[PDB]
């Protein structure tokens, strides 16, 4: 089941 | 075809336990742009016991062009080899361009968990990643 909202904890890598 | 609006592709990292820096997949074309999976170990000095798998989707990084952009949705998934119903995924949405040409999760999962043979993600020291990318038509590519 897919529940966690889009982008939670998302970012660029910084690379 | 290169211009397709969406695609799913996998990337298997062998000798996963020995990974020290980013490893990149070959490109996969969606919406006439190349996409890659990037995987790396990550940690922060204030949490040296919480090393993570960093898992990113990378768009058109071989280009240094400041003109291109492409908005995409993606599902970033690590495949559970023991039970395909126990795979783990997290969703993203991002405008890709030169300054932000990758997007994903520095702390996707704990390194200790992905590499734990009892958890079902690793086999013969191989871990398989998958991205389902649904991209919009890019701008700043075609004249």
């Amino acid at each position: 089941s897919v529940w966690i909202p889009v982008n939670e904890g998302a970012s660029t890598s910084g690379m | 075809t290169s211009w397709r609006s969406e695609a799913t592709f996998q990337f298997t990292v062998e000798r996963f336990s020995r990974l020290s820096e980013s490893v990149l997949s070959p490109p996969c074309f969606v919406r006439n742009l190349p996409w890659k999976i990037m995987v790396m170990p990550r940690f922060y000095p204030d949490r040296p016991h919480q090393k993570s798998v960093g898992f990113f989707l990378q768009c058109n990084a071989e280009s240094d062009s400041t003109s291109w952009s492409c908005h995409a949705q993606a599902v970033l998934k690590i495949i559970n080899y023991r039970d395909d119903e126990k795979s783990f995924s997290r969703r993203i949405s991002h405008l890709f361009f030169h300054k932000e040409n990758d997007w994903g999760f520095s702390n996707f999962m704990a390194w200790s968990e992905v590499t734990d043979p009892e958890k079902g993600f690793i086999d013969d020291d191989k871990v398989t990643f998958e991205v389902f990318v649904q991209a919009d038509a890019p701008h700043g590519v075609a004249w």
